[PDB]
């Protein structure tokens, strides 16, 4: 118990939010059940009062202590002092809702019957419940199973509320009086939950309602069952679609490309080559391209992600050393990752070169023998080729991908644009070209 | 005298006349089919129908005195208003809904367009558009269920009560003979028919077979309409959370596949959580481009001019440069501990600190020299200048954030377009000339 | 004779062949599964089957003697037309189609491609496309419910009428011996089975169990597909209106977050009410960028010269209306304040504006649809700026134009170049 | 030392031959363990099929020990490295758990654990297919037939545990010859299962509390799983259009714009005929839009292998080089103009250069339709006003009036893309410059 609990880097704070949502979900699941069912008899009344005292002590201990002891952001800076944060939690609306929640009605419990409707003011902590669900959703690694479990919990809760209201209607009209009502003779909660499933799901097949109150109850229950079934099942289909969105987008792009190649005339070896390109980029990228996802971020965090992965890769190599690290930073910013299928040439001799490449997770080869078949050097992941872009222009040797190579392109326009800013690195790389003739 | 069709007086008339149209439709088809209503509450329906006649006549007067635009100016020529209203077809509908068994009032239930216009202008006006789409949808399905309930009771009255099985039972008995019992069982029949549940007694004649088949097919199209509509309303209610969570799981799935460093993942995830908890996650210009140019300047001027009058360009009254700057602001927030300008490198922009806490630091370890607060503007060295006492167009120092700082940005060419015909280019030049001395 | 597939005669023939294919599907499965309409009145099926047979062989002749678009031109050589038609699966289905007599009438169902060509051509051609989509998906659920009703009556005829409780009852009874009773009860059982409703009699034999299982699974997938596409159509009916209310809600959420003032709140809401109720809510630059540039410029010259055949001094504007960019100015707003920089010129179209000098007072003239705002800013001791206060009096529209754009469209018009420079210098002559 | 790569046809044929036994196990082990007469009557057929599925599962272990993987691009070949990367995975422990008297398959339930091989088959068929939406509809129909069959067997196991004909909810007393046949047992239990999972309920209502709990759990499992199924089947059957709906929305916005802006009826039916032509000759897919994701070598390869009719006939492509020709067609975008319109006028600016490709348009005079010479596919025009001619009488002005005779699929090519193409390939560039200059000398 410190004065500064970090809101997102504290597993003990998340376990405390689990304990306050168990003490909230006890009230929101066992207030109706205790209100309308005969489970709170004279025997187990101290067991129910021990559970209500345990959840009220978790309520009061949380609202007095834990509430004003986390940390938040105000005025641009993070707040760490105790008294200003206490006044911030006091001037929030959340403290007003929590003191509206805990009104200790035990003076009326000792006066006017053991009635859980007096305790039913304690169901006003939806802020703490949705704070728990947002914190567990943003903490959990695969949150699509937790959104489905939350929607299934909402559906079982609305069925539980409808089963309690069905047993209240049977207990108000007299149990077993007509044919519509509950009649007894078994597990009361299970038969009323069977009624709540067969009504709220809108199946039917119940007894037909006879008088006015049960006809208007069956009519309003079926109508709200149509709407809550089509709302929460639509929410279930929406969270499953948001789960399956990445694979569905990839199947849409590969569907349109293969349907276009079948719509026009393209032979089956190029068809097999395009679909094995798509097979390798989903088995090694799990995305279509990186640029659409990366370019919606700001410039310094794009520079941070790219510099962490690809500047660790280019800081393995020391071929571009003795040079400006800020030039390596801006060159790091301006790269595009290109793939190459095994067996084909990225550049042939006699062509114009206008790119530069650094191989990252690949294996390329050069071909400059008696006819461009004998492999001179096999450059593994963390080497460089180019230099026709830097010579200020035909290609020297045949560069071929050996396997499924992955290359980072570097254009001649952007390369000359960055080399006319820094002259010392241009001199050093021109000396590298003069020793690499 | 003329009303304006945008004004709140015409909207209060829209709400005061959307009442008798909804009464007319709902209670009209109840009254014409039940007949216990018509033969028991006759003075109440006469008072309410006289109110509906006099409000339809005042509605004819309002559409004969409404306004409409001609090249951006409304017409005050009342002869032109009355002639244009006579030529359009709403006057022909408005006379056919007022010419004198309520078959006379079946002629009166013809002003359907006004209730749709009220729902449209309330969907524009009010601050709860998803709540009003839920309320509009619920009122539409209640009108369909009520109209089908009265059609079912009229089919039972046309065949004969209690002779068959599928018909409403015999009204001589006092069980199914009260009017509340009649209407509540008939609406129970039509909600079981239209929402495709069908626990009703099955039909025994071929006329009732045909009516139940037509009723089930109208009901299953109404079921499709409310499934797609209510699901689209809940998805558009949670659309911003859905697009933000798709962005969060997209970024998090990308970074956990890349095996990038875990404190950097936690930094960008708390950065996005800061952007959602400050409600800035949707951008400004992508919706102010749907706004026009002068209104974009008017929605942009007040907050950014009040936070730009604190910063140090407020010495003299050159506010045309300030309105050219606040039309060209790029608000971008920064995570704490993140360096904005690393020293001695390239510079493409200038910054305005708005609600942030900044510190010009040393290079290796964080030694705070000066604390830049809200009101200090910085980044002006990366534009054109003399040598002075320093070198060329680079960054002269290290500036990082202490906390979460919101920053306005001013890029190079936007500052050059804003930096004409004004002496504050030279005033910023001498202020940064003093800074590059010291 | 030769005809193209874009012809109005060809669409009229697609209508007249969309009649008997729809007749043949609907009433031929009703005939061949009921066997009571034939024995009640065969003669209507004789005359309607003769009409459908002569319309099928006339469709064979018209699909022979229509042409296509090869190398950009229509093709009229009839022997190569016959060879192109003879090497096609549509003619292969037509000679498999055209080989009383309900078996070969049941073989005359294979011309569905004329009905699909009718649905495309009507779906593009009509101005009630939604009407069409509501109408053809209602047609598809009525054909599915009809074919399943006739399949149920054929299964009941194969089992025997009234052997058990699932099948149709005994037809010796005169109440179940009416053809209207047979068709509407088998349709009612088909509705109760296909829409997954229930309250049928429960089946009591094995073929009845397998058929009710197959019919309920087809009922769930057909219900989902055909009465989910109706949900997508009726919730895509108001689509641009839904995008406009999305724009309104998004701007209102940004303004209710950013704590803006109430007069700006109601001015922005009344601007949205202006753009709704003036029916100009379609953003033509975003929804009209996927058209090609030549028809984009052709509809630009058409609607912009229809609004702007009130041209000033220089007639023929085929190159000057290329990049007209409109903007709507609110009443009470100023176009330019008293002394500012000038970049772009503004022409007036369907707007009424006036000149001021001290922001509200000194109306020298009201302005018609004639002339520019920024004929000066594009030596005379002046240049590159505007020196006149123009307040927007009404809800006006005004196109904006760029100086480099008008100069590069002005290099073919030196008469308009010197006329524009002369009238700008003449305006400076009457001003300074 | 024969490795199988996971992309070949042999691995996919092996995934078909292993995707069967797994589906036979998942479809018939619960059914043999529930309907006892299928184990009682038939024995030799299950003996032969179960021995074949056992030897195919041991063959699956022997294939997955010798399959390859992609490490550093190249395919690995060392079988000890293959066995090490096999044995440090969870699929090895699931397969040895899958491969652990003659009337009990209740010990044989552990062979349902090759769901990985079944989903690997469905993923490789959904990649290697030709009808992807038809196969995904067939995949979801196979999922609900699995779930309906499994719940039918679970209902008959609950009825056998409670006792047949003990009350109204269970299967009735099987000594009756009506309810006693095995085909009647399976088809009635499938009828009960379709009626429960589909949520119709023409079933008898339950009596005992365990039957009430089972019908509550079964209706909730039906609602959640068939909610997922009907949502994904409806999204697949709205995804099978995918180009007919967006095109119809674009023509709906065009026709709403036509009826609002009051454009005249001849040009309204002209743009109707234009969109009818673009749908009926199937050029509604935009090439650079749908190939926005491919790299440059694949885009250049597909632009050879679809535009070879351009490549073998154009006088630019008569003597140029392969790299020049692939960067030119990679920077080439196709349009089509309606017949009888002006692509490019006499007096204008030169923005794009045009190539004829399955078009037939003639150069025309200033007024009227008087043809000079027809220009079929292979001819091109634009180069005189695109490239700066030094011996010209005017600069950046077109020299003739060009209209369209037929529906001509033409190729826009900018000056910027052309100067980006002609960078270090000057011989054909000056050859086109002398060609344009000599037709300028003819053309004054
Ligand atoms: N010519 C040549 N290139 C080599 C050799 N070893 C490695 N390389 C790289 O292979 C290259 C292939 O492409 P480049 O012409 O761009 O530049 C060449 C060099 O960077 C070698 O022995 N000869
Ligand atoms: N180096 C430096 N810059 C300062 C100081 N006070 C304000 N600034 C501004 O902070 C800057 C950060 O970016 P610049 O290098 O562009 O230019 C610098 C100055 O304009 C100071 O004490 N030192
Ligand atoms: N200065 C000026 N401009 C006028 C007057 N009447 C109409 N205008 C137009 O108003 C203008 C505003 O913009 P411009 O400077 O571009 O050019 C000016 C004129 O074209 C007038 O009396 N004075
Ligand atoms: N002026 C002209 N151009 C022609 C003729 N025949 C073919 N062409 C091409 O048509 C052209 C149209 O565009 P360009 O001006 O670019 O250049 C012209 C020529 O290349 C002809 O008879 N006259
Ligand atoms: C219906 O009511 C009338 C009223 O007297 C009665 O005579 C008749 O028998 C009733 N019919 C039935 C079927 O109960
Ligand atoms: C129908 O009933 C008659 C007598 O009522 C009987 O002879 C006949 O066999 C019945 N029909 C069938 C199909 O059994
Ligand atoms: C089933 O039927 C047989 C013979 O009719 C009888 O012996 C047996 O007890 C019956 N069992 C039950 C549970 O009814």
């Amino acid at each position: 118990l410190p004065n500064s609990i970090d809101s997102y880097t504290d597993r003990l704070y998340l376990l405390w939010l689990l304990l306050v949502t168990l003490a909230y979900n006890w009230n929101c699941c066992f207030i109706p059940l205790r209100l309308v069912f005969p489970y709170q008899t004279a025997d187990n009344i101290h067991y129910w009062l021990i559970a209500d005292i345990i959840c009220d002590i978790i309520y009061l201990y949380d609202m007095l202590f834990i509430q004003p002891r986390l940390q938040f952001v105000r005025g641009g800076d993070i707040i760490v002092d105790s008294n200003e944060l206490r006044k911030h939690y006091r001037t929030s609306t959340k403290f007003q809702l929590d003191v509206a929640s805990i009104i200790p009605f035990d003076i009326c419990y000792l006066f006017f019957g053991f009635n859980p409707m007096f305790r039913a003011n304690r169901m006003l902590k939806y802020t703490s419940f949705f704070e728990f669900n947002h914190h567990l959703e943003s903490i959990m690694d695969k949150a699509y199973i937790y959104r489905v479990i939350r929607t299934t919990g909402y559906l079982l809760f609305i069925l539980h509320i409808n089963a309690c209201v069905y047993y209240w209607a049977s207990n108000y009209e007299g149990i077993g009086t007509t044919r519509w009502v509950y009649d007894g003779e078994g597990n009361e909660y299970l038969r009323c939950y069977y009624w709540a499933v067969r009504t709220l799901i809108t199946i039917g097949g119940l007894p037909e309602p006879q008088t006015l109150f049960e006809i208007v109850f069956q009519l309003l229950n079926f109508f709200s069952g149509v709407f809550v079934f089509s709302s929460l099942i639509g929410q279930m289909r929406d969270v499953i679609g948001a789960a399956t969105a990445n694979q569905n987008y990839f199947r849409a792009c590969m569907d349109d490309t293969i349907a276009y190649m079948n719509n026009y005339s393209i032979p089956k070896l190029v068809q097999k080559r395009v679909r094995t390109w798509y097979e390798y980029t989903w088995d090694s990228q799990r995305m279509l391209d990186e640029s659409d996802l990366l370019k919606t971020l700001p410039t310094t965090v794009q520079l941070a992600l790219a510099i962490d992965v690809n500047f660790s890769i280019i800081s393995k190599v020391d071929l571009f050393k003795g040079c400006d690290t800020q030039m390596i930073y801006d060159m790091l910013l301006r790269l595009k990752s290109v793939l190459y299928l095994p067996g084909d040439f990225v550049c042939k001799k006699g062509e114009i070169g206008k790119e530069m490449y650094i191989i990252k997770h690949g294996e390329v080869q050069v071909l400059g023998g008696p006819d461009g078949t004998k492999v001179l050097v096999t450059l593994k992941a963390g080497s460089v080729f180019g230099e026709i872009s830097l010579l200020a222009n035909r290609r020297t040797a045949n560069v071929v991908a050996h396997g499924f190579a992955n290359l980072l392109t570097l254009d001649k326009k952007t390369l000359q644009e960055i080399l006319v800013h820094y002259p010392d690195s241009e001199r050093i790389l021109m000396k590298k070209a003069r020793v690499l003739l | 005298i003329v009303v304006d069709p945008s004004s709140n007086l015409y909207y209060r008339w829209l709400t005061a006349i959307a009442l008798p149209v909804f009464y007319n439709w709902y209670l009209l088809i109840c009254r014409a089919c039940f007949d216990e209503l018509q033969s028991e509450y006759l003075m109440l329906w006469l008072v309410l129908d006289y109110s509906a006649d006099v409000l339809y006549v005042l509605d004819v007067l309002v559409r004969a005195r409404t306004g409409f635009l001609e090249q951006g100016l409304m017409v005050s020529d009342t002869n032109r208003l009355w002639q244009h209203y006579k030529t359009t077809t709403q006057f022909k509908l408005d006379v056919l809904s007022l010419v004198p068994y309520p078959e006379v009032r079946f002629n009166r239930l013809l002003k359907f367009s006004r209730l749709f216009e009220f729902f449209d202008r309330t969907e524009t006006r009010t601050n709860y558009p998803n709540m009003f789409r839920i309320g509009n949808l619920v009122l539409y399905i209640l009108i369909i269920i009520h109209w089908n309930a009265c059609i079912y009771f009229a089919i039972s009255k046309f065949i004969g009560f209690g002779t068959d099985s599928w018909v409403y039972p015999n009204i001589s008995i006092p069980e199914h003979g009260r009017l509340s019992r009649k209407y509540i069982y008939s609406l129970y029949w039509s909600t079981l028919t239209l929402t495709t549940i069908g626990e009703t007694p099955p039909p025994v004649k071929d006329e009732e077979y045909l009516f139940v088949v037509v009723d089930f097919l109208v009901g299953v199209l109404i079921f499709a309409t409310i499934v797609g509509n209510v699901g689209s309303m809940i998805s558009n209610m949670n659309a911003s959370r859905a697009e933000f969570q798709a962005k969060i799981d997209s970024i998090k799935q990308y970074m956990q596949f890349r095996k990038v460093t875990k404190d950097l993942e936690t930094r960008v995830i708390r950065w996005f959580d800061y952007l959602w908890a400050n409600k800035k996650t949707v951008d400004e210009k992508e919706v102010l481009k749907s706004l026009p140019d002068k209104l974009k300047a008017e929605i942009a001027i007040n907050v950014h001019l009040d936070t730009l009058k604190k910063v140090r360009i407020f010495q003299d009254c050159e506010a045309g440069l300030l309105v050219e700057l606040v039309l060209k602001l790029r608000p971008t927030v920064f995570s704490p501990g993140d360096y904005i300008c690393k020293k001695g490198d390239i510079g493409k922009e200038m910054y305005i600190i708005n609600e942030g806490k900044l510190a010009v630091v040393a290079d290796d370890g964080v030694t705070q020299f000066v604390v830049l607060s809200d009101g200090s503007y910085f980044g002006e060295i990366s534009i054109l200048n003399i040598k002075g006492s320093k070198s060329g167009n680079r960054r002269t120092a290290n500036i990082r954030s202490i906390g979460y700082s919101d920053l306005f940005c001013l890029s190079k060419d936007d500052l050059m377009e804003a930096l004409t015909e004004y002496p504050e280019a030279k005033k910023a030049l001498e202020e940064k000339g003093r800074q590059i001395l010291m």
